[PDB]
């Protein structure tokens, strides 16, 4: 699914300054981030693809594996 | 500003404000390593190699992020300093995985670059191979054909099937050089210094041939009647035939070294002689006394030295042999001796050896031939008596003896078995258990208890001064590669003590990969190895005649396309290597885990190696800050940290554009642009500047090339050092097999090969046939845009000795700007994008020019504003101020009217610098204004300076003339900083419309319809490939010929077709899309020996016109200067180019805004379609 | 052409003039060069100027255009300068002149090439 996220990209537009609260949200939504969510968060807030994988993969409690 | 006082180095600087520490040592020429330093990036600090010692502070300071104050020493050499660096190497190196070079040229004692010679022999580069063995092997088919091969021992290629046949290709390429005239390396100019070289062997002639490259006066004595050392009087000829080795001594002779034969040391010569009238000495006597027997009656007569025996039947003595001979050995001599016996006549010949046949120094191949020739083995026995009746020997008795216990080789030694005797029938006796240096020879110095010349090791240097020593007469008999490489080495030491300075050779560090299996090549193909041609055992026993045939071509090139090429491809223009060898690096102290994360993409251009990245991040720093893509980024944390593409995804599954400034900017070879030829190789390239020719951003370029082939292309770092995808990686059909480099003419209704001559008469008659026939005006001439202005100019001439004005391209677009200003140009120059205050860049100006969507990243970075008209989504919207999504010319007619309605525009000079005002102003009274309009309309207004960018091969014409209306109306033209600039959609279109080109695809197409166009001369275009419908167009010609690099689809359909070159085959001058002036240099001489201009000049002669060169470009000056064109930065700071010398406003109606259309060059449009197949973007 | 190429010819006059043999060509007498210039320095001169005025018609309205002389419209087809043709060309003539100018037109695009022989 893609929608659950679409309050969250709702609430954080119009400055791409807060991707890691929209990935925070969508990690505690899919307990994971999935790369289909993250094209979706791309995609729509207009960050580029490299810098939401980089910042993804920064911390140790975003996991790409599903459960 | 003020001039700041340094100190760098205990050297006094006076250097400027505001500069880093690595700028001034740059500009003063001191050398500060760096790895993650570039010059368009803001400082990283990662690599930390820059750390410079300032005195006053107390830790060591970047020289990439420290800026220079006043009154400031720095130390970049001070021990603290090459610690840090040294210890941030091993730390760098720790996390390395590669391979600096090849175990192939490790494994080689003269360290020839065997990876280079194959893999430029899989490419057909023979001359280069031969060249690149003769920078460390001056034989390459004498040691080809005699040579153990160690080399193959330690090719990784064992690791699948089986070693390349290195050797067998060495003496293929030297057979070819040697085949015509040979290759003669260059020679430095003369120094005045000469040098005695004793000795005519591999080791004195490596020497002469690796010191008069030095260009020094080389004087070679010696003994024998030729030179040739052991390979003449030692090896046979059915092992190495002598005519070879005469032509490769001739070969070095041509050189300047004077090789006095019949001269011997301390018989006719002695050493103070050489010592008083010679610089330097070198020494190459090698081990020319057999040794005896060791056994009583050794001296009887039928016993005979080996290499004596050998000598005497090279020289065609009488030597004294019988129908028994037994040889007393085990090494090279004894084999030898043994297969000239059987040869010789010999009908038993039995080899005594002292050890088995594990331990036997010889080959197990020459062992085996020489069985199969005839020759019998005894093994563990050894001489004790000899048995002599009347002086003459008649047998010889042996003692068998067995492997008792370990010896100093630590294998087995042999003991004596008491109560073994055999007694063996002889009537000769070679005894070949080896030899030794001759004592006379070597008066005078101090020898080695083995008997050798004592040296001292890396320096090659006797006990004598200024006298050096190397090969056999050093190390005793070893094989011939060891001599040529102690030969080579001694050279460049005589070299620096020639100099004054004497330096011991310094062996450098190279990073190898020793924890590989095969079970890493599970995956490669296997391919049988060459075969090996060797004549028949019964025929051969009998004659001198060699043995093994040389292999062919196609045998050569699929055998050096095996090739695993194991080696770092970026060797040669790796900096890590560089530094690892400037400074003392233990890696091993610091070793440990280290990442395997390698997998093979299928990217065609770039490939991209995790096990190599420093993660210095130049590659992240330069998609994201220069080109502005962003298709690569960081990924994890820590040790575990890696850069990979968006998603991790594939680079042609990602937003990447395949320019290629992450290849270029790599250091470290993790990162690299893969080579447009056959097999990859790492070879040193020679660069030479040009000029990309695929749009009119006219990007200057290095192209790196190594023979015919061009092997690699890089930026320029003139202004953001950029290339697109197709200047980049587009060179790659210049190499391309399938160009055609002769003509084809119809015969019997098919195209045939012909000679220049044949073809050019035929087409000049075709042409004066139609023109006869049809009258004039029936011929077409669509030349393609990437032409030189010089050959633009002499199409337009000979369009006028044909009587035609059809003179045209079907890639040239209805011209507008002719109609309003007086000229078809740009007004500006790319110089003036950074300092204008707002740019609008029309169309897909970032998607069709990756290195304009830099120059307005960069101009909007310095200050500009951007807004970007266009009618889908571009790159440049990121940073732009104001983005319109349009697809009518109705928004700049609704512009037009906000700005009169604001009074934005004043109408009293408007009306005195542009007439057709009222007109406009009735044209724009009626439509509505929109938000847009008015917005564009109030940025327009309150910008003080304004450039229009419009990408041309995608805007309409009616778009154009409407932005043109525009900036005339808020008088935006003619002045600096303001102004429109075209980027036309090829290399030379601007040049192709000032030498006269200036015929749309449309009118010649409809001349073509109409029937008054019978015949067409299409040069380097593609109309059938490109547009279907212009098929049935080109039906209509009666007489088509066709001048294209390859048989395209419409040049298949022709009666005449000619070969055209590649740009970096033609020297001439292109126009850049602002109108400037470059020039096209010679890459590669044409392949055909004919460039582009040399055709056309010949056609043009069979018309009369005599034309060269100079002559167009005289004439092509004089064209530019009488349009007020030349050399002019900005146009129309005077007046205008209409005859009113006024703006005719353009009035029209509505009209799509932007158009799409094809690509008729032939090789844009290859390329583009190889894109599309790839699915990559540009 | 399809009688002599010229490769041919340019062969042998190459050869000619390696024996030392100086070719002032674009010098024409009377124009360039006058009789006496060479008469006074030149021990002999030697005059093969040839045979270069085709013959006129002979017949009222041979000066008008589309008529041309046999041996100018060759030099014309041969030096490749723009020729007047058409879908219909006679020749008045028997000779070697008459014969390869039908058949140059024939190779030229002409329809029909008709010779008229008295
Ligand atoms: C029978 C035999 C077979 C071999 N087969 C092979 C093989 O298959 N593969 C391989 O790799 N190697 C082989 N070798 C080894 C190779 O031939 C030698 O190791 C190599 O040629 C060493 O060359 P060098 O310059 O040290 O000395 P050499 O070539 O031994 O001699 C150098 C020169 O010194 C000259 N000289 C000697 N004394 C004087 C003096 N007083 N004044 C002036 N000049 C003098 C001699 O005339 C000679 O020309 C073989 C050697 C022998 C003997
Ligand atoms: S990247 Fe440089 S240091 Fe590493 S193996 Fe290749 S050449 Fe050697
Ligand atoms: S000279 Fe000998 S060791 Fe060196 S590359 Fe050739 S075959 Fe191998
Ligand atoms: S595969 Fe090629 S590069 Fe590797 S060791 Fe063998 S010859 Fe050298
Ligand atoms: S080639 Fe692709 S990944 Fe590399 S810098 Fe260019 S756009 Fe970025
Ligand atoms: S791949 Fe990128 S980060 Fe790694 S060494 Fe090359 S340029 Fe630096
Ligand atoms: S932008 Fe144009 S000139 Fe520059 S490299 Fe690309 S195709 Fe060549
Ligand atoms: S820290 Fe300055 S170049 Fe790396």
């Amino acid at each position: 699914d893609l929608s659950l996220l679409d309050p969250v990209l709702d609430e954080y537009k119009g400055e791409k300054s807060n991707i890691i609260a929209i990935l925070q949200k969508t990690q505690e939504i899919y307990r994971f981030l999935p790369l289909d969510a993250l094209n979706y968060i791309s995609e729509k807030t207009g960050v580029k693809k490299a810098k939401i994988y980089g910042i993804a993969t920064f911390y140790a409690q975003f996991r790409l594996k599903p459960v | 500003m003020r001039l700041v006082r340094v100190n760098i180095d205990n050297k006094e600087i006076f250097a400027e404000e505001g500069k880093t520490i690595l700028e001034v040592a740059h500009e003063n020429n001191i050398e500060i390593p760096h790895l993650c330093y570039d010059k368009r990036l803001k400082p990283y600090g990662a690599c930390g190699l820059c750390v410079v010692e300032i005195e006053g502070s107390p830790k060591l300071a970047r020289a990439c992020s420290t800026y220079v104050t006043d009154k400031m020493v720095i130390k970049t050499d001070s021990p603290r300093v090459r610690n840090a660096r040294k210890m941030a190497l091993e730390l760098l190196l720790s996390e390395h995985r590669g391979d600096c070079r090849p175990p192939c040229v490790l494994a080689c004692p003269a360290h020839t670059d065997c990876q280079g010679y194959v893999g430029l022999i899989a490419n057909g580069q023979f001359r280069e191979a031969v060249a690149l063995i003769k920078e460390q092997l001056p034989f390459p088919a004498s040691i080809g054909r005699v040579c153990p091969h160690p080399c193959e021992e330690a090719c990784r290629r064992n690791m699948v099937d089986q070693p390349i046949a290195i050797a067998e290709l060495k003496r293929f390429v030297g057979d070819i050089d040697l085949l015509d005239d040979g290759y003669i390396p260059p020679i430095k100019p003369k120094t005045g210094k000469k040098v005695a070289i004793v000795g005519g062997g591999p080791a004195g002639l490596t020497c002469a041939f690796f010191l008069a490259k030095e260009g020094h006066d080389i004087v070679v004595y010696e003994a024998m009647p030729k030179a040739g050392g052991m390979l003449r009087y030692g090896i046979p000829e059915y092992r190495l035939p002598k005519g070879i080795l005469d032509k490769e001594i001739e070969l070095i002779e041509k050189m300047g070294v004077q090789i006095k034969t019949n001269m011997r040391l301390g018989v006719d010569i002695s050493l103070e002689y050489l010592r008083k009238n010679y610089d330097a000495v070198f020494l190459a006597v090698g081990a020319w006394k057999s040794s005896t027997l060791g056994c009583p009656g050794d001296s009887a007569e039928g016993v005979i030295g080996g290499i004596e025996f050998l000598r005497k039947v090279s020289m065609n003595q009488p030597v004294n042999l019988g129908q028994r001979v037994l040889v007393v050995g085990g090494g090279n001599t004894a084999m030898d001796a043994a297969r000239t016996a059987i040869r010789l006549g010999a009908k038993e010949v039995t080899v005594l050896y002292r050890r088995t046949r594990e331990e036997m120094p010889a080959e197990d191949i020459e062992v085996n031939e020489a069985e199969e020739e005839g020759v019998k083995f005894q093994f563990l026995v050894a001489p004790i008596e000899v048995i002599t009746d009347g002086g003459r020997v008649r047998a010889l008795k042996c003692q068998r003896m067995r492997l008792g216990d370990m010896d100093e080789s630590g294998r087995r030694r042999p003991v004596p078995i008491e109560g073994a005797e055999v007694i063996f029938e002889a009537d000769t006796i070679i005894s070949a258990i080896g030899q030794k240096v001759r004592v006379e020879d070597v008066e005078g110095l101090e020898l080695t208890r083995h008997g050798t010349i004592k040296v001292d090791e890396g320096t090659y240097q006797t006990s004598l001064e200024g006298v050096f020593a190397g090969g056999d007469a050093v190390t005793g008999p070893k094989i011939a590669i060891e001599a040529i490489a102690q030969g080579k080495n001694a050279a460049r030491v005589i070299d620096s003590y020639l100099r004054g300075k004497l330096e011991p050779i310094k062996e450098p560090y190279y990073v190898k990969q020793e924890d590989l299996t095969p079970e890493d090549f599970k995956d490669r193909e296997r391919k049988p190895r060459v075969p090996l041609k060797v004549a028949n055992a019964e025929e051969r026993k009998n004659n001198f005649r060699e043995i093994t045939s040389t292999m062919t071509e196609k045998e050569a090139i699929a055998e050096a396309s095996r090739c695993l090429e194991c080696g770092c491809m970026d060797y040669f223009e790796c900096q890590l290597y560089k530094y690892v060898n400037q400074y003392d690096v233990d890696p091993q102290r610091l070793s440990g885990y280290k990442h395997k994360r390698y997998e093979p993409q299928k990217h065609p251009f770039i490939e991209r190696n995790p096990d190599k990245c420093i993660l210095c991040g130049l590659c992240i720093r330069v998609c994201e800050e220069v080109v502005g893509v962003c298709a690569l980024g960081f990924v994890n944390r820590g040790f575990e940290t890696i850069v990979k593409p968006e998603f991790g995804l594939p680079l042609e599954e990602t937003s990447c554009i395949s320019c290629g400034q992450c290849a270029d900017i790599c250091p470290t070879g993790a990162c690299i642009g893969k080579q447009p030829v056959a097999k990859q190789v790492p070879v040193n390239t020679v660069a030479t500047k040009t000029v990309c020719t695929f749009c009119g951003m006219g990007c200057e370029m290095l192209v790196e090339t190594k023979g015919n082939l061009i092997f690699d292309v890089s930026p320029v770092q003139s202004n953001e050092g950029m290339l697109c995808a197709f200047g980049r990686f587009g060179i790659k059909y210049v190499n391309d097999k399938d160009r055609i480099l002769a003509p084809l003419i119809k015969v019997n209704g098919e195209l045939s090969k012909t000679t220049f001559d044949q073809a050019l008469i035929e087409t000049a008659k075709k042409l004066q046939a139609i023109r006869a026939s049809y009258g004039k005006d029936s011929i077409a001439i669509i030349a393609s845009q990437r032409l030189t202005n010089e050959e633009a100019l002499l199409l337009t001439k000979l369009a006028q000795k044909l009587d035609t004005t059809v003179i045209g391209s079907f890639d040239l677009r209805e011209s507008v700007l002719d109609r309003i200003f007086g000229l078809n140009a740009s007004t500006n120059s790319f110089d003036e994008i950074y300092s204008t205050d707002l740019i609008v860049a029309v169309g897909k100006v970032a998607e069709n020019h990756a290195v304009m969507g830099a120059k307005l990243k960069k101009a909007v970075e310095l200050g500009a504003k951007l807004v970007t008209i266009n009618n889908g989504e571009t790159r440049a919207d990121e940073r732009a101020i104001a983005t319109y999504k349009i697809d009518n010319t109705a928004f700049f007619k609704a512009t037009i009217k906000a700005l009169f309605e604001m009074k934005a525009v004043d109408e009293d000079y408007v009306s005195k610098i542009a007439v057709n005002l009222d007109e406009l102003k009735d044209d724009v009274k009626n439509v509505e204004v929109t938000d847009e309009a008015s917005e564009f309309a109030k940025i327009i207004a309150g910008a003080k300076t304004a450039m229009v960018i419009v990408d041309e091969e995608s805007v309409s014409d009616t778009t154009i003339g409407q932005l043109a209306n525009i900036l005339t109306l808020t008088q935006k033209i003619g002045r600096p900083r303001c102004g429109i600039i075209k980027v036309t959609g090829l290399g030379n279109t601007q040049g192709a419309w000032d030498m006269g080109i200036r015929m749309s695809k449309e009118g010649i197409v409809k001349l073509i319809n109409e029937g008054k166009v019978k015949a067409a001369f299409i040069v380097s275009e593609d109309p059938q490939a490109a547009d279907k419908n212009l098929g049935e167009v080109l039906d209509k010609l009666e007489c088509l010929i066709v001048a294209d690099v390859f048989l395209t689809e419409t040049g298949k359909r022709a009666d005449v077709v000619l070969p055209l070159v590649s740009h970096v085959e033609s020297t001439g001058t292109v126009t850049r899309a602002d109108g400037k002036i470059q020039n096209l240099n010679l890459v590669l001489k044409p392949k055909n020996g004919l460039s582009n201009l040399d055709l056309l000049l010949k056609l043009a002669e069979l018309f009369g016109l005599q034309y060269n060169l100079e002559k167009l470009n005289r004439e092509m000056v004089e064209l530019l200067q009488n349009e007020n064109k030349y050399n002019q930065q900005i146009l129309y700071t005077e007046g205008f180019a209409t005859p009113d010398k006024t703006v005719h406003l353009f009035v029209s109606k509505d009209a799509p805004a932007f158009v799409e259309k094809a690509v008729f060059d032939t090789v844009k449009n290859r390329f583009e379609k190889y894109l599309q197949d790839k699915h990559l973007k540009y």
